[PDB]
Formats: structure tokens, C-alpha cells, sequence
């Protein structure tokens, strides 16, 4: 694994991903879980599955140029 | 939004 | 302390901290603002300057604390 | 903190500075080095090409100045 | 990484 590469990490308090039990879920995955970037604070990456993102929602987010805030931070008054 | 492992295959 | 996502978040509705303009205020501020933890539930980190805390109070608090928005 | 001598080879000087990156106007772009307590350096002094600077600003990846990159 | 004056004019 090695967390320094960013994939095999605990992305959030409810993070399920573990290289020992992970299996591909999205049609675009091979040996690594799809991840999306949250722009909260200094930023961080979270697994798409941990965010409960449906494939077309995930792919839709990646084709656009919008920022994304994870389920943990999206409701923090971001003024 | 930036993403990883989301490219068409 | 060390907040999980940095020192540059807008801690409150009044948050005055901008990374491009932030200058040392407390007799201790090097490259990041001083923060304290409000224990109201989830608990969030807030800037000491934004809570208009005077240094002696800041230093002193470092039981539990609750920001201006929660007391 | 803008007009500091950020490293032994620092070329940013308040009596001579001019915009270099397309995002600069009256102030020099800076990036935060996460070494030890941390410290700020002028991006130009690190010989960072603009796109590298921008990518660093849009990500959550840590940065270490040319002096501290090695452990 | 956190930066300064990297904002797009
Ligand atoms: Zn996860
Ligand atoms: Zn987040
Ligand atoms: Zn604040
Ligand atoms: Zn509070
Ligand atoms: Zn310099
Ligand atoms: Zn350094």
C-alpha cells in the first residue's frame, strides 16, 4: 500500500476502503479506488465510494470544472 | 472537480 | 492542537483571516494564526483573533472552550 | 512577511521586485514549506515554473523548498 | 500547498 501515494488511506471517519478487502466498484477502476478532491481548508482527497457517489454523479463531477466539498464539509458555512 | 481513476476504459 | 485541514479556513461569519494579508498579531504568531477549539458538539477550530481574545486569555486557556457563537 | 529574505539565494527585494508570474501584480507569489515549524518562500526563488506553482495552489499536496526537500 | 498571490486575475 504505502499511504504516501494517496490511495490506501482512511479518507474519512466512516472510510471503508482497505487494500486487503477492496474490490473494483466503478466501471473506471482497475487496481485503485476512484477519488475526488475536496476543496475544504487546505484540501484533501476522499474515495468516491465513501462519499456514496453514483457513477454518473462521479463522472459528471470529473467532466465539469466545479469544486467539490465532501459530505463532511459541504455544510460548513463557507463564506 | 479533480478526480482519480475516473477515465474512460 | 493542529487543526486537521489547516489554519486558513473562515472560522466564523466574521472571519477576518486572509492568507494573502494575514500578519502576526499574537506575540507568538510566526506563519499561521493562533487557534483554539470550541467544544460545541462536533467542535470546530476558530481563530483567536476572530474571537477578539486578548493574548493573556488565549495563553491561559491552553478544561473546555466555546466560541462567541456558542456561549 | 512578503519582503523577507526567504533563502540564502533569495532574489526578491522590495527595492527591485517586479511581477514575474501572471498572477502577480504588486506582490510576490509565495508558497508554504512544511519543513519543521514551516516557513514561507518566494516561488520565484525556488525556480518553480508557473504551472507548477498553480498546481500546488490547487492541490492539498505539501511543499518543501529546495533547501528542505531531502530528509 | 497553501500559496499567496496565486489567485487568477
Ligand atoms: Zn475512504
Ligand atoms: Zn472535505
Ligand atoms: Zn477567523
Ligand atoms: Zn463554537
Ligand atoms: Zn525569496
Ligand atoms: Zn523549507
Amino acid at each position: 500500500g504505502s499511504p504516501e501515494f494517496g490511495y490506501w488511506i482512511t479518507c474519512c471517519p466512516t472510510c471503508d476502503v482497505d487494500i486487503n478487502t477492496w474490490v473494483p466498484f466503478y466501471s473506471t477502476e482497475l487496481n485503485k479506488p476512484a477519488m475526488i478532491y475536496c476543496s475544504h481548508g487546505d484540501g484533501h482527497w476522499v474515495h468516491a465510494q465513501c462519499m456514496d457517489l453514483e457513477e454518473r454523479t462521479l463522472i459528471h463531477l470529473s467532466e465539469g470544472s466545479n469544486k467539490y466539498y465532501c459530505n463532511e464539509h459541504v455544510q460548513i458555512a463557507r463564506a | 472537480a479533480r478526480t482519480k481513476q475516473t477515465a474512460r476504459k
